[PDB]
C-alpha cells in the first residue's frame, strides 16, 4: 500500500513506445502510426457531408502541431470513420444531436503519423543560426531545435565575426559543418512552436559522495543566464506610473546620466 | 416523474412500474368525450373516416388478432354472467393485456367493447354496422395517451384545481379538503368520522332493521335513567 | 429537511441516478417527460 | 480558439504507437499532400513539403 | 429555457478525474504559453513527483499557478453546462465537509 | 444559452461522500489562520479570509489563477483545527456506534455471528435480491466458535452463490440492482441492526461490561462510571485477557475508541456505509465522522453584501473568524502545555483546560455548520445547514423555482379583435424583449431592417452577436453605423476556427412570435399556455381574448399576468404545438371545454341566429 | 396626486449646507435648482434629475438629492424650516411637495354609488361612440350583463331619477 | 491504450445490447405530440445554422415554418431513439412514423 499508489502515477508517466536507433545511421525514428478515438461536434453545415466536418473541424488545425494526448506533433491523419450511434448495410449513419443545439456529436476512428522525439534519443538538425549563448537547429527543416552555452562541450571556443553574426569552432579547430548531431535534453511543448533542447555533451561520477555535491560554479552558469532571460523578458511591456513632484516637476527615471 | 412509456406502461422516474396501463384502458382524457357518441360518429362517418385516415396505417396493424381473442374473451364473459366474482373465469384475461392497442385494432377496454356491441344491437339503420365497428375501433386506437405524457402532475392538479371550489364549509361525517387531507394528505388510521355501510337482505324488514340498528347501538346507563335521588 | 435528507445520502454513499424531475432541474439536465422521453439523432449520408 | 467546434472533446489511443520505416513515412506524405492541394491548412502543407523533401533530398 | 437557459445557465469547468467544478482552475502561463484549465485536486506538487530507469514529465503535464507554484497532471479537464447554484451548492455541501463526484461522459 | 456554444461533455451521475482531511489540504489554494480580514489602508490581510488566493478581490488579480473578478470562478482554501471536532451532521450516527461497541476487544457488543448475519443480508441487498436475504434466516445448524464459524461459513457460501447464480442472468449488474422496495428494505435491516447493536449490555464476544456513554443537545459526549456489580465483573474477566498476550470524554478519545472498532468491524460496516456494492474498494474510517480541518469557501460566495452607500460585514466570514481565534488560542495552550513536567499531581486542571479547548472549537465549528446545535450568545448568526433552509430553502427558491430574464408582468384587458390564441403586446414590451435570431441567406433582407431601425423603432434590434462570439449594441449608434453593419452582417468568417458560425441578431419580438402567458396560481397546466404575438400600438397593458378568461380563471377586475419570452426554437416549438392554447380547447380533469365566448357574444348569437332575425 | 418629500440634514457639528460649493460644479444643474440649492417652485422633474443641492466639508464635493420615481413631477411648495435651536439658526430641514398629474389611465377603476366598480377598459371615441337622438354620447358605457349577478338596481333607479332631474 | 480499448468494447458491447432491431421494434407507428414538437425545434434549429434544407422555402423566414415544410413532405433527415424503461431502445425515422 505504501508503493502501491505511487505505482500507478510511475505508469502515467511511463513512456509507452521507446524510439530506437538503427540502420547504423546513428540517428533514433521518432516518426510513428498511432490508431486514436476522437469525440469531435459536427456542424449543422456539414449534414450532408460529415467526414469533410470532422476533418475542416478538428483534424485540420491539429496537423504541423503538437497533441499532448500522442505525445507527439501530428504529421496527418489516415483513414476517417465515423462511428455510427446505430449498431447494425449501408453508408448513411447516424449522429446523436445535442438536446440544447443543432450541433451533433460523433466517436471517430482516425489513424494519426506523429513525431514523437522522446528525450535520450539522437537527432540530427541543419544549423539555422549560432549565437555566443546558443546554437539554432532545424530537425527534417521544420522542427526548431536549440542548444544552450552550457549543454555545447568545453572544448569548444566560438568565434565573434567583427565584418558582420558569429560562429562556432569545436574541440580540434575548425568550424562546425551545416548539419549537426545532439541528444535529445528537453522537449518543450507550452510554446507556439515546438523546441527542442539539445546536448552535445554526455550516474557512477560518484567519488565518495561527490556526484551528490553539486559545483555551485557550473550550476551558477546554467542558472543566472535562465535568471536574466527571465528578468528581461518580465521588464519587456511594464506601465510604471508617472510621478509629478509638488512642484510642477516630472520624475524622470535614467540610470546613465549623461547622453 | 410517473409519466407515459413508450411500452404503454405508467412508469415512475426510476423506471418503477406505478400501472400497467393508463385507467386500465390507455385513453387520453382530452379525447375520451365522443367515444362513446355513436350516434354522433354515425351521422359523421365518412368526415371521421377522412380524419382518421386508414389508407396510411393498413400496413402497420394487425386487423385480426385482438378482434378473434376479443370475441373468446366475450364467450367466457357471457358463461358467467349471473356467477359472482370470485367465481368467475381466469382463462382468458382482457384483449389490452395481450395486444398493444396501438398495433393491434380491437384491442380495446371491454367496458367499450360492451358499450360499442349494445348499440349496434339496440340500433338498427350507405354505412354498415360492421364498417362502424372498424371506426369506432380505429377511433379508441387514435384516442390513445401519448408516451411521455406526465399522467402524475396531470393527476395531481386534476385532483388540487378543482378542490378549491369546496374550500366552503358544511350546510355528521367530514367533507372536502378535511376528509381528502385525511386521504391523501396524512393517510390517518384514526379517521374523524370512521363508517361502516352495512348491506341488508331482502327478508329482514324495516321494523327488523330498526330493532336491529338498537342492538349493534352503544347504550349507556344515563339514557335508561330519568331520575336520581341521594338522601 | 435539506440537510437531514443529504446526512442520509452521504452515509448510504449514494448514487443519484439523476432520472427524476427535481434531480435533473438541480444539476441543468434536460427532463425525461414528454419531449425528453426520447433522442434526436441526425441521419448523415458520407460513410 | 479552444472551442467544442474547434477542438475535441477527447482524444484517445487506441492501440500502442507502431513504428515506421523512412519508405512508409515518404509514401503517407505523398498521399497526404497530394489529397489536401486537391484555409490556414496550406501553411501546414508548405511545412510538410519540407518534411518529404528532407527525406529523401537536401534544402 | 425558464429554469435554466434564461436564468443561472453557466458552461463551467469540471475535473473528469475527480468529478468537481470547485477544484478546476485556469493556470498561469509563461510569456509564450496559452492558459489551460487545470484541477487542484489531481495534480501533484512537482517536487513531491518523485522516483526500471527514471520517468521524464512530457511537458505538457506541468503547469503553474499565480504563487508560482509547478504542478503535475490534473489536465483532464472539460466543460459541463449547469445552473450557477449547483456551484453555490457543492461550495456549501463541501463546507460541510461532504463531496459531490459529477460523473462525466465521455471518459 | 447559445446555440453557437454547444457543449459535449455531460454529468451523467451524482456521487454523495465525505471530503477526508488529506483531500481538502492537496486542493486548499491557502491555509487560513488570522481572524482579521482587511490590513490597513485597505488590502487583504496574507492568511485571512479575504486573501487573494481564494480569488480576486477589490480590484486586484488572484494569486491562484490570475483572473479579475469577472472571470475568476474563486479557490477554495482551508483552515486548519488545532484538535478534531465532531462533524454536526454525523454526531448522531458516531454517537450510535460509540454507545454500540466495546471498550476492551474493540467489537461491537453484538455476537459475531449475529453481525455477520446483518453483514451478509446487507451485501445481498446491495444486488435486488430481498427473497435471498429472507432465506439466509433459514440457514442454522452458550454455542462451541468451531460450531459457529462453520455457520458464518455456510452463510457467506450461500451469499457467493446467490449473488454469482443472480448476476450469471440479468437479475442484478456488477453495480448492483437499486428499487425503492430494495431501499425499504435496506432502510429496515441498518435499523434493525442499530436497534440490536444498541440493545446489548454485556459484551457477547468478550463478558466485560463498558461504561455507558450520555449526551446534551450541543456535540459532547459523556462516560457513566460503571456500578460495583458490572466492575466486580470487570476484575473475574481480567484473568482470560493475560493468556491472548460522570465524566467528559475528549474528541481524540472518542476518535480513537471508533478507529479500532471501524477496523475491527469494517466487514459489516463496510455493507452499512455502501447502498450499492463498493467499486472502489476505499476503506470505511472514523475520521469521516470528524473534522480535523475546515474547507474555506472561496471569497466568491462570501463577498460583502452592499446595501446603497453601507458595505456590510458577510455573516460567513464572521463565524469563520470565530474558528479563527479559538484555534489560535488553542495552539498557545498546546505551546504552553509543551513546556510544562516534573511537578504534576494535581492533573485535574490540565485536564479542565483541555475540556475547555475542545468544547470551545467545537462550538465554532457547530455555529458554522448548524446555529441550532451551537450555545446561545446574548437572534444567533446562520450556519450553512441555515443558508440552504432560510425559509422555503435554496433547492425551493432558487432551483425547483427561479427568477427569468426575458419576461414582462402587466394588468391584463380585454379585447374581442384579437386571435383566440393570440396576445395584445403593448409596444412597450416589444421594443425591449428581444430573440437571437441567426443570420442566414433565407433572412437576411427582414434582419438588416430590424438592424437598420435599431432598438426604438419596432420591429428593430437591440444588439448584433458576431461569430468571434463578442456582442456589439446598437443602442447608442446612429441610423448611419446600423446601415453599415447590416451590410456587414452576412460576411463569411475570415477566422477558421468560427466559420462554421453565423452571424445572430438580438431582435425585437415579432407578430410571429411565442409568449408563454401565465396568470398566477398556476392550478392547473392551463394556466401557463403559449400565445401568438400581436404587438399593438399606442398600448400600455396586455390584450386577451375573453375565451382565454376561464382556463386562467382571471378576471379583468385589474389582474396580472407574466409574459415569458423563450429564447430558442425547440422552447419556440413546445410552447406553439404543445402548451398552446388551441391545444387546451379540454382539461384533462373530465375532459369538457375551458375555452368559449362569455357575455356579449352569447346575448348576440340568441339575437343573431332568432327567426326574427332578417 | 400630490406627494411631499423631507430632505433633513442630520444623518453636532454641521457639516453639509444646502446651496452649491465653490470651485466645483458639475454641468447643467441650474436648470433645476435656483441659487439657494433648493429647486424653482413649478420645474418639471424626472427621475434622475436633482431635487435639491448641497455642500459636505467632509467630502469637500458638491452633492445632490436625486428624485426618483417611474411618475414625473412638477414642484408645488418647497418650505425650509429651520426650528429645534434657540439662537444659532440655520437650516438642515426642507419639505418639497410634488403635484404628479394624473389622468385616467387604461386600468383605472371607476365605480357608481351602487357598488359596480370596473377597469377602464378603452377610451373610446365620440365618432366610435354610440349617439342618442338627442345628439348625447355617454361619458361611461355600463355593460348590461354587470347587473343579472350584482342585482344593483339602486343604480337603475338613480339612472331615471338622474335624468329627470337634469331635465 | 490497453485499458481504453476494452472500455471502448464494453460501450459498444452495452449500446448493441440495448439495441431493438428494426423488426423487434414493439412501439406506436404513430409519431407522438412530444416527437413532432422536438423534431420540429430541433429541424429549425439545424435551418438556423445553414444546414442544407431539402425543401423550397417560397419566401419563408421562420426557420419553424420551414422545418414545418420538410415535415409535410417528410424530408427531415432526423430519427427518434425511443427509450424503454430498461434503458433499451428502438431507432424509428420521420419518414416511416405516421403524422396526422
Ligand atoms: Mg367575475
Ligand atoms: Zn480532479
Ligand atoms: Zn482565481
Ligand atoms: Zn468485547
Amino acid at each position: 500500500n505504501e508503493n502501491r499508489e505511487t505505482a500507478r502515477f510511475i505508469k502515467k508517466h511511463k513512456k509507452q513506445v521507446t524510439n530506437p536507433i538503427d540502420e547504423k545511421n546513428g540517428t533514433s525514428n521518432c516518426i510513428v502510426r498511432v490508431p486514436i478515438a476522437l469525440y469531435v461536434s459536427l456542424a449543422p453545415m456539414y449534414l450532408e457531408n460529415p467526414l469533410q466536418g470532422v476533418m475542416k473541424q478538428h483534424l485540420n488545425p491539429l496537423v504541423m502541431k503538437y497533441n499532448n494526448k500522442v505525445g507527439g506533433v501530428v504529421l496527418g491523419y489516415e483513414g476517417l470513420k465515423i462511428l455510427d450511434a446505430d449498431p447494425l448495410d449501408t453508408s448513411e449513419k447516424l449522429i446523436k444531436i445535442t438536446p440544447d443545439t443543432p450541433f451533433g456529436f460523433t466517436w471517430c476512428h482516425v489513424n494519426l503519423y506523429v513525431w514523437q522525439p522522446q528525450v535520450g534519443d539522437v537527432l540530427e538538425g541543419y544549423i539555422f543560426i549560432q549565437s555566443a549563448s546558443h546554437i539554432g537547429l532545424l530537425i527534417h527543416d521544420a522542427f526548431n531545435a536549440s542548444i544552450k552555452k552550457n549543454n555545447i562541450p568545453v572544448d569548444w571556443t566560438f568565434v565573434h565575426n567583427d565584418v558582420e553574426l558569429g560562429h562556432w569552432v569545436d574541440s580540434n579547430g575548425e568550424p562546425i559543418d551545416g548539419k549537426l548531431r545532439f541528444t535529445v535534453r528537453n522537449v518543450h511543448t507550452t510554446g507556439r512552436v515546438v523546441s527542442v533542447d539539445g546536448t552535445l555533451i554526455s550516474y557512477n561520477s560518484s567519488r565518495s559522495q561527490a556526484e551528490s555535491l553539486p559545483i555551485v560554479s557550473n550550476k551558477k552558469i546554467v542558472f543566472d543566464d535562465e535568471v536574466s532571460i527571465e528578468n528581461k523578458e518580465s521588464h519587456k511591456e511594464l506601465d510604471l506610473p508617472e510621478v509629478k513632484e509638488d512642484n510642477g516637476s516630472e520624475i524622470v527615471y535614467e540610470e546613465n546620466t549623461s547622453e | 416523474g410517473v409519466h407515459v412509456s413508450y411500452d404503454n406502461s405508467i412508469r415512475d422516474a426510476d423506471g418503477t412500474l406505478v400501472q400497467f396501463m393508463y385507467g386500465g384502458d390507455a385513453i387520453d382524457i382530452t379525447k375520451e368525450s365522443h367515444m362513446t357518441q355513436f350516434e354522433f360518429c354515425l351521422d359523421n362517418y365518412y368526415a371521421l373516416l377522412k380524419k382518421y385516415n386508414p389508407s396510411a396505417l393498413i400496413e402497420h396493424l394487425d386487423v385480426e388478432s385482438a378482434l378473434k381473442y376479443s370475441k373468446k374473451t366475450l364467450k367466457y364473459r357471457k358463461k358467467h354472467s349471473k356467477e359472482p366474482h370470485y367465481k368467475q373465469s381466469v382463462k382468458y384475461d382482457p384483449v389490452l393485456a395481450k395486444y398493444n392497442p396501438a398495433k393491434y385494432l380491437g384491442s380495446v377496454s371491454e367496458n367499450f367493447q360492451d358499450k360499442l356491441e349494445s348499440f349496434l344491437d339496440k340500433n338498427s339503420k350507405g354505412v354498415n354496422e360492421k364498417k362502424f365497428r372498424a371506426l369506432m375501433q380505429l377511433k379508441y386506437m387514435r384516442s390513445l395517451i401519448n408516451p411521455g405524457e406526465a399522467v402524475g402532475i396531470i393527476a395531481s392538479q386534476s385532483v388540487g384545481e378543482p378542490s378549491t371550489q369546496m374550500t366552503l364549509n358544511t350546510f355528521n361525517v367530514t367533507l372536502g379538503i378535511p376528509r381528502l387531507r385525511e386521504i391523501v394528505m396524512t393517510a390517518s388510521a384514526a379517521i374523524k368520522t370512521p363508517q361502516m355501510t352495512l348491506p341488508i337482505w331482502n327478508d329482514v324488514s324495516d321494523e327488523q332493521a330498526d330493532t336491529f340498528c338498537k342492538s349493534i347501538s352503544k347504550v349507556l346507563l344515563s339514557e335508561v335513567i330519568d331520575k336520581v335521588i341521594v338522601t | 429537511t435539506t440537510c437531514q435528507f443529504l446526512t442520509k445520502a452521504v452515509l448510504d454513499n449514494e448514487r443519484e441516478q439523476l432520472d427524476s424531475p427535481s434531480a435533473r432541474i438541480v444539476v441543468g439536465k434536460l427532463n425525461n417527460v414528454g419531449t425528453g422521453s426520447f433522442d434526436v439523432l441526425a441521419k448523415v449520408p458520407n460513410a | 480558439s479552444a472551442t467544442t467546434l474547434n477542438t475535441p472533446v477527447v482524444i484517445h489511443a487506441t492501440q500502442l504507437p507502431q513504428h515506421v520505416s523512412t519508405d512508409e513515412v515518404l509514401q503517407f506524405l505523398e498521399s497526404f499532400i497530394d489529397e489536401k492541394e486537391n484555409t490556414n491548412l496550406s501553411s501546414s502543407i508548405s511545412q510538410l513539403k519540407r518534411i518529404q523533401r528532407d527525406f529523401k533530398g537536401l534544402p | 429555457d425558464r429554469l435554466l437557459n434564461s436564468s443561472d445557465y453557466t458552461q463551467a469547468s469540471v475535473c473528469r478525474e475527480c468529478g468537481s467544478i470547485l477544484t478546476t482552475q485556469q493556470s498561469v502561463p509563461r510569456i509564450g504559453s496559452i492558459s489551460t484549465v487545470c484541477c487542484r485536486r489531481c495534480s501533484m506538487r512537482f517536487e513531491d513527483a518523485k522516483k526500471g530507469e527514471k520517468i521524464f514529465i512530457d511537458d505538457s503535464q506541468i503547469w503553474e499557478d499565480g504563487q508560482g507554484n509547478k504542478f503535475v497532471g490534473g489536465n483532464e479537464t472539460t466543460t459541463v453546462a449547469i445552473p450557477f447554484v449547483l456551484k453555490y451548492l457543492d461550495s456549501e455541501l463541501s463546507a460541510m465537509g461532504i463531496r459531490l463526484r459529477y460523473n462525466v461522459e465521455p471518459k | 444559452m447559445d446555440i453557437s456554444k454547444p457543449v459535449g461533455s455531460e454529468i451523467t451521475s451524482v456521487d454523495f461522500g465525505i471530503l477526508t482531511a488529506k483531500e481538502i489540504r492537496n486542493l486548499s489554494a491557502k491555509q487560513i489562520t488570522n481572524p482579521t480580514v482587511l490590513d490597513n489602508l485597505g488590502h487583504p490581510v496574507s492568511g485571512g479570509l479575504y486573501d487573494l488566493a481564494l480569488g480576486a478581490f477589490l480590484r486586484n488579480l488572484c494569486s491562484t489563477c490570475g483572473l479579475d473578478e469577472k472571470f475568476c470562478p474563486g479557490h477554495q482554501g482551508h483552515i486548519e483545527l488545532p484538535v478534531p471536532c465532531y462533524n454536526p451532521l454525523f454526531f448522531n450516527q458516531l454517537y450510535i456506534y460509540l454507545r454500540a461497541s466495546c471498550l476492551f476487544c474493540h467489537h461491537f457488543r453484538l455476537k459475531s455471528v449475529e453481525v455477520h448475519r446483518y453483514a451478509c443480508k446487507l451485501r445481498l441487498l446491495q444486488y435486488g435480491l430481498i427473497d435471498e436475504s429472507y432465506k439466509l434466516d433459514e440457514i442454522t445448524l452458550d454455542i462451541s466458535s468451531t460450531l459457529l464459524n462453520e455457520l458464518k461459513s455456510k452463510r457467506s457460501e450461500y451469499v457467493d452463490m446467490a449473488i454469482a447464480k443472480a448476476l450469471s442472468d440479468g437479475r442484478t449488474t456488477e453495480r448492483g440492482s437499486f428499487t425503492a422496495t430494495v431501499n425499504d428494505e435496506r432502510k429496515k435491516l441498518v435499523h434493525e441492526f442499530h436497534k440490536k447493536l444498541l440493545s446489548r449490555g454485556k459484551c457477547d464476544n468478550c463478558g466485560m461490561f463498558s461504561p455507558k456513554f450520555r449526551k446534551d443537545g450541543f456535540t459532547k459526549i459523556f462516560e457513566t462510571a460503571l456500578n460495583e456489580k458490572q466492575i466486580t465483573n470487570n476484575r473475574v474477566k481480567g484473568f482470560i485477557r493475560q493468556d491472548m498476550i460522570s465524566t467528559y470524554i475528549l474528541s481524540t478519545e472518542v476518535k480513537n475508541i471508533l478507529d479500532t472498532v471501524f477496523r475491527k468491524e469494517q466487514c459489516v460496516l463496510q455493507y452499512v456505509f455502501h447502498s450499492r456494492p463498493n467499486l472502489s474498494r476505499k476503506l470505511v474510517k472514523a475520521d469521516s465522522f470528524f473534522m480535523d480541518v475546515l474547507v474555506v469557501p472561496p471569497t466568491r460566495f462570501r463577498l460583502p453584501s452592499k446595501l446603497g452607500e453601507e458595505v456590510h460585514e458577510n455573516s460567513q466570514n464572521q463565524l469563520l473568524s470565530k474558528v479563527l481565534t479559538t484555534s489560535l488560542l488553542i495552539r498557545d495552550l498546546n505551546d504552553d502545555l509543551s513546556k510544562l513536567k516534573v511537578s504534576l499531581e494535581d492533573r485535574r486542571v490540565i485536564f479542565s483546560r483541555l475540556m475547555n479547548a475542545f468544547v470551545t472549537i467545537q462550538n465554532d465549528v457547530n455555529a458554522f455548520i448548524d446555529s441550532t446545535k451551537a450555545q446561545g450568545r446574548t437572534v444567533p448568526i446562520p450556519g450553512v445547514k441555515q443558508a440552504l433552509e432560510k425559509k422555503e430553502g435554496l433547492f425551493r427558491k432558487h432551483m425547483m423555482g427561479k427568477r427569468v430574464n426575458y419576461a414582462a408582468r402587466s394588468v391584463i384587458s380585454p379585447d374581442p379583435n384579437i386571435e383566440t390564441n393570440e396576445i395584445g403586446v403593448p409596444p412597450v414590451f416589444a421594443v425591449k424583449l428581444t430573440y437571437p435570431e441567426p443570420v442566414t441567406a433565407y433572412n437576411i433582407a427582414e434582419l438588416r431592417q430590424a438592424v437598420i431601425n435599431g432598438p426604438d423603432k419596432w420591429p428593430g434590434a437591440t444588439q448584433i452577436q458576431n461569430e468571434d462570439g463578442s456582442l456589439v449594441s446598437l443602442i447608442g449608434m446612429s441610423v448611419e453605423q446600423r446601415k453599415a453593419l447590416a451590410n456587414q452582417l452576412l460576411t463569411p468568417s475570415s477566422n477558421v476556427s468560427t466559420h462554421t458560425l453565423n452571424k445572430k441578431v438580438y431582435r425585437h419580438i415579432k407578430n410571429r412570435d411565442v409568449v408563454l402567458m401565465n396568470r398566477q396560481p398556476t392550478l392547473h397546466k392551463a394556466s401557463m399556455m403559449g400565445h401568438k404575438v400581436r404587438v399593438l400600438p399606442n398600448e400600455k397593458t396586455l390584450r386577451l381574448h375573453y375565451a382565454n378568461t376561464g382556463a386562467y380563471n382571471a378576471d379583468f377586475d385589474g389582474d396580472e399576468m407574466n409574459m415569458h419570452f423563450p429564447q430558442n426554437e425547440n422552447a419556440r416549438a413546445e410552447a406553439l404545438n404543445l402548451a398552446n392554447t388551441d391545444s387546451q380547447y379540454l382539461t384533462p380533469t373530465s375532459g369538457s371545454p375551458v375555452r368559449g365566448l362569455i357575455q356579449d357574444h352569447i346575448s348576440a348569437g340568441v339575437w343573431l341566429t332568432s327567426k326574427d332575425s332578417f | 396626486m400630490y406627494k411631499t418629500e423631507k430632505v433633513d440634514l442630520a444623518l453636532d457639528p454641521i457639516t453639509q449646507h444646502f446651496g452649491f460649493g465653490n470651485d466645483e460644479w458639475p454641468k447643467e444643474w441650474l436648470e433645476k435648482l435656483d441659487e439657494d440649492g433648493l429647486p424653482y417652485i413649478g420645474t418639471y422633474v424626472e427621475e434622475g434629475d436633482p431635487i435639491c443641492a448641497y455642500f459636505d466639508d467632509t467630502l469637500n464635493k458638491t452633492k445632490i438629492k436625486t428624485y426618483h420615481s417611474s411618475e414625473p413631477a412638477y414642484i408645488e411648495e418647497v418650505n425650509l424650516i429651520g426650528d429645534e435651536s434657540n439662537k444659532f439658526q440655520e437650516l438642515q430641514t426642507v419639505s418639497i411637495k410634488y403635484r404628479i398629474r394624473r389622468t385616467p389611465q387604461i386600468g383605472d377603476k371607476f365605480s357608481s354609488r351602487h357598488g359596480q366598480k370596473g377597469v377602464c377598459s378603452r377610451k373610446w371615441p365620440t365618432i366610435d361612440m354610440p349617439f342618442s337622438e338627442t345628439g348625447i354620447q355617454p361619458d361611461i358605457i355600463i355593460n348590461p350583463h354587470a347587473f343579472p349577478s350584482r342585482m344593483t338596481i339602486g343604480m337603475f333607479v338613480e339612472s331615471l331619477a338622474g335624468k329627470a332631474g337634469a331635465l | 491504450p490497453e485499458d481504453f480499448q476494452q472500455h471502448e468494447q464494453i460501450r459498444r458491447k452495452t449500446l448493441k445490447e440495448k439495441a431493438i432491431p428494426k423488426d423487434q421494434r414493439a412501439t406506436t407507428p404513430y409519431m407522438t405530440k412530444y416527437e413532432r414538437a422536438r423534431i420540429l425545434g430541433t429541424r429549425a434549429l439545424q435551418i438556423s445554422m445553414n444546414a442544407p434544407v431539402f425543401v423550397d422555402l417560397e419566401g419563408e423566414t421562420d426557420p419553424l415554418r420551414i422545418a414545418m415544410k420538410e415535415l409535410a413532405e417528410k424530408k427531415i433527415p432526423l430519427v427518434i431513439r425511443r427509450y424503454l424503461p430498461d434503458g433499451s431502445f428502438e431507432d424509428w425515422s420521420v419518414e416511416e412514423l405516421i403524422v396526422d
